[PDB]
């Protein structure tokens, strides 16, 4: 009740009705949260099929909308923005085949959904914890990132956008050297952006 | 120039071999029956090499003969042309097969425990992605399929994430349909049961609704899902889906012929108001037969 | 030799009395011996029904996914090579993981145990008391979350009473229940980080796959063969993890020390390439991630770095280093009222100061 | 008489090569005959699962009280 501008309304993702008056024109992010009970079905992977069709209807209806979801399996991730009559994304498909066979745990990682940050798989947290077998200090840092926990002096995540007056900085170090001389910030990475006409 | 009994060390060879496979591959029972092969030719190296040394001072036989003397008493057959008549060449026999008996139901008892436990072909095949297949289901599908001269040779792969039914077992272990069918318990959002039908080489995929499901949005929901998953594997490989509701008809436009059940079945009983018996019309038009009824 | 039906004929009864004595002791063989053989079989039917430094899992209902997903994360370290995983499930095994299982690479590396946490007789099948880990995991496919994390509280609460020493890896679903678990040595909250990702994400792009990549370990080998270049350097800068070491023994930064942070991890991403995101001082037990450059740095420090591989495997790139032979950064330095919110929905939330409105 | 593990001994062979036949041939057997075995066995497992004057019970369940 003491947030400012943090609003409830009754409604699904599945009607059109709900999303309209919570206004969705106006939504720059659309998250969607799977329901507890859905996860009821003997097959497994399966689980994710209602939150994967709702969220590309709602994809199909409104293409410009950036919507973040959250899936059980993380091999449901490239059912998130599902272009069938795609060449790149079933040459991806060829790709996490390939990489599979190498024995890698992050086959899912090259899917563009995951890639731009539109869905995540809690099995994320699973191998966080077995993890923190070798890394104890890697749960505090992860809450770190998240300010889940606040130890006074630590910093918080945050994201800064290189537009076109900053390109007089051509190189990432340069930019490093930037911040810790006028801000003392460290940037972790990058979120880099492409044009990949579909 | 003293016996020292040498030919023993055939059983820390077996021992070495052993403690090697548990590690390295080189093939889970023929790890074990590699065991048993290799327990039976010490037994049998064993036993040569004691009756023929040991006889050397009686019947003064050569080691061929001790070898096949052994391996006749091994299938328990007992010619008796060559038999040990001595003391202790017949003591040996006796401990021989008394541990040979001894240790041999080990190895089949243990060979027996891994089969338990694993108890849980052409070009141009179809693949047939069902949630649960019942036996009328593939029986049209059968008799629709095979009906055609040119789908002869054609093998059916069914997978589904169920385990068959009895009445599928009854049809499926016809002779007709035995080697015509294979069944595949997985799901086809796996994509290693996907490589088992070898999708990427099949000439079409079947994507059936289950109409016995009570929620019928869920049904289309795993078609939708399967459709999706097949053409994500196998982009070349046609789809033929069936689905339940118009809405979710738009998802899987994608597909190369998509039927909707409730839109035929609606516009067929409307027409039957319109026209009388048109669902007889073209029930009879897309069914294959001769015309010898 | 004739109890073997081997027969050889050297010696052969060649009377009356002894040819029948033969007869009728064979009939009575071949009818005494089934009957223990049946007993045998029977008895084997209603039977029916290795190394130190193991670790234990113990879950509710074991998947194909999380099996797998453990055992990568488990053994892509070489220090757990030798360690065998024991899995506490009550139920019985699933097919898949039955297939898995009998892989001759995971064969004498998993032991599957149905029982339950709660007995005492299945923890010390398990060996918990001379275990290395007990990671409790939460049932995700569970429809009442409640009941599945009060049923990870008994499990923790059980694998302590029976092995104190044992460290506790537990994964909670609900974060009401997550100060039961406090005495665990690492507690992982489901909702709290999936939440706090959904929203970062929101503000920062693509949070969650910083944090997945980050998490997961990888060599940074993925997509190097590919044709286009931003696969190719999307799969080798997702092989960064997070490392720690102690800053006068880390070849990265001891030449750093008693200089500030943020000097010390400008230069060191210079010169090698590595992001010193935060450290921790030895004086506390608290992580700061980016003191800032009021900080000095010290030789007791414990610097948390992000970088392709460990400053103990980066002896290669130390040996080709070694083989090589804007302004400056300074090595020295409505209107909404501001407060914690009111009333926090359960214990362990973390006060944090937010944006309010005045009532 | 040597396949059923018999082994009379009336007639039986005494130079090399007929020896090391019987050998060869114990052992293909031995080798071979066991598939045959599992087989049949297999497809038994798989298998597992009179009068005029009449009359048929059809029940839906049927219990020992009502048989
Ligand atoms: C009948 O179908 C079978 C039987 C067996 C078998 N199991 O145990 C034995 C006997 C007790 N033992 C022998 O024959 C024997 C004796 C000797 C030796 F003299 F020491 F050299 N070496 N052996 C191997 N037969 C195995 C497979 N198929
Ligand atoms: C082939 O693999 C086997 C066979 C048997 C076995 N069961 O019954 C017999 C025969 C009928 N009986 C005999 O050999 C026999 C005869 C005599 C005696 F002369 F009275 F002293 N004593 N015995 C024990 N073989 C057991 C295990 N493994
Ligand atoms: C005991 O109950 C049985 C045993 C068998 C059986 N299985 O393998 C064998 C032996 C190893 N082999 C033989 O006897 C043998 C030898 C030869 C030949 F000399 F090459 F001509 N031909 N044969 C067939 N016995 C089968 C059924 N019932
Ligand atoms: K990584
Ligand atoms: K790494």
């Amino acid at each position: 009740c003491c947030f400012p501008m943090v609003y409830y309304m009754e409604g699904s993702v599945d009607n059109l009705d709900s999303l309209l008056q919570c206004g969705i024109i106006y939504a720059d992010n659309l998250v969607v949260v799977d329901k507890e009970s859905t996860m009821s079905a003997e097959e497994d992977y399966m689980a994710d099929a209602k939150t994967i069709v709702n969220v590309q209807t709602m994809f199909r209806l409104f293409p410009s909308l950036s919507i973040t979801t959250e899936l059980t399996h993380p091999s449901n991730m490239r059912f998130m923005q599902f272009r069938a009559k795609d060449s790149y994304s079933l040459a991806l498909s060829k790709l996490e085949k390939r990489e599979r066979e190498n024995g890698s745990n992050l086959a899912f990682m090259f899917r563009l959904p995951f890639a731009a940050g539109r869905v995540f798989s809690i099995s994320m947290l699973d191998t966080l914890l077995y993890q923190s077998f070798v890394k104890d200090y890697m749960i505090t840092i992860t809450r770190l990132l998240l300010g889940l926990d606040t130890t006074p002096g630590s910093g918080y995540l945050c994201a800064m956008k290189i537009t076109e007056g900053d390109l007089w900085i051509r190189t990432y170090g340069r930019l490093f050297q930037k911040l810790c001389s006028s801000s003392a910030e460290i940037p972790i990475g990058i979120y880099r952006t492409e044009s990949h006409v579909f | 120039n003293l016996f020292i009994p040498v030919f023993l060390n055939c059983w820390l060879a077996k021992h070495a071999l052993e403690n090697m496979i548990n590690d390295f591959h080189r093939s889970a029972m023929f790890n074990q029956v590699l065991i048993l092969f290799c327990t039976l030719l010490c037994l049998v190296f064993t036993g040569t090499c004691g009756i023929q040394h040991l006889e050397r001072a009686g019947e003064n036989l050569s080691l061929l003969t001790s070898f096949y003397f052994c391996i006749v008493t091994f299938s328990t057959v007992g010619y008796g042309d060559v038999t040990p008549k001595i003391w202790p060449s017949q003591l040996l026999v006796v401990i021989m097969i008394c541990v040979a008996l001894v240790v041999l139901p080990l190895q089949f008892e243990e060979l027996v425990y891994l089969w338990m436990e694993r108890q849980k072909q052409t070009e141009k095949h179809v693949v047939l992605c069902v949630s649960s297949l019942k036996i009328d289901l593939l029986m049209d599908f059968l008799n629709e399929f095979y009906a055609h001269p040119r789908l002869q040779d054609y093998y059916v792969v069914i997978l589904c994430p169920t385990e068959m039914d009895v009445q599928v077992r009854r049809v499926l272990q016809i002779p007709l349909w035995s080697q015509r069918v294979i069944y595949l318990q997985g799901s086809a959002l796996k994509d290693q049961d996907l490589m088992r039908a070898k999708m990427d080489n099949g000439e079409a995929c079947f994507i059936l609704s289950s109409r016995n499901e009570v929620d019928r949005t869920a049904a289309d929901h795993q078609t939708i899902l399967r459709a999706w998953a097949v053409k994500d594997f196998a982009p070349n490989c046609p789809l033929y889906v069936q689905i339940l509701k118009p809405e979710n008809k738009f998802h899987v436009k994608f597909a190369d012929h998509v039927v909707c059940e409730e839109e035929c079945k609606y516009a067929m009983l409307a027409l039957n108001c319109i026209c009388p018996a048109t669902s007889t019309l073209i029930t009879l038009l897309v069914h294959t037969s001769r015309g010898q009824e | 030799v004739t109890f073997s039906t081997v027969g050889y004929g050297d010696v052969t009864p060649k009377i009356w009395p002894s040819q029948l004595l033969v007869v009728i002791m064979i009939c009575v063989a071949l009818v005494v011996l089934p009957l223990q053989f049946e007993e045998l079989v029977y008895l084997w039917m209603e039977r029916q029904k290795q190394t130190e430094k193991h670790v234990v899992l113990c879950v509710s209902s074991l998947k194909i996914d999380l099996l797998m997903d453990f055992l990568n994360e488990f053994y892509a370290h070489p220090r757990l090579q030798d360690y065998y995983v024991v899995i506490l499930c009550p139920t019985e095994m699933d097919v898949q993981v039955r297939r898995v299982l009998q892989i001759p690479l995971w064969s004498q590396r998993v032991i599957y145990l149905q029982g339950s946490a709660l007995k005492d007789q299945d923890l010390m099948r398990a060996k918990m008391d001379n275990g290395e880990a007990c990671f409790i995991l939460s049932s995700r496919n569970e429809v009442d979350r409640t009941a599945a994390d009060h049923q990870t509280i008994l499990r923790a609460w059980a694998v302590k009473d029976f092995a104190p020493n044992c460290p506790l890896y537990v994964q909670i679903l609900k974060p009401e229940n997550k100060f039961h678990v406090k005495f665990a040595d690492h507690v992982v909250c489901e909702e709290e980080c999936k939440y706090a990702m959904l929203a970062l994400n929101c503000i920062c792009p693509a949070t969650s796959t910083l944090i997945t990549l980050l998490v997961h370990t990888s060599r940074g080998q993925e997509g190097q063969e590919s044709p286009e270049q931003w696969q190719r350097m999307y799969g080798r800068c997702s092989g960064n993890e997070v490392y720690h070491i102690r800053m006068g023994d880390s070849k990265f930064f001891r030449e750093y020390e008693g200089k500030s942070f943020t000097y010390a991890a400008f230069h060191a991403h210079k010169k090698y390439g590595v992001c010193l995101i935060g450290l921790k001082r030895e004086d506390n037990k608290s992580i700061l991630l980016n003191p800032g450059p009021r900080h000095i740095l010290a030789a007791s420090d414990t610097c948390f770095y992000i970088n392709i591989t460990k400053e103990e495997n980066s002896a290669f790139i130390f040996k080709q280093e070694e083989k090589r032979k804007i302004a400056p950064v300074l090595e020295l330095a409505v209107e909404y009222v501001k407060g914690y919110p009111p009333n926090s929905p359960y214990i362990g939330s973390s006060p944090t100061l937010c944006h309010l409105l005045p009532v």
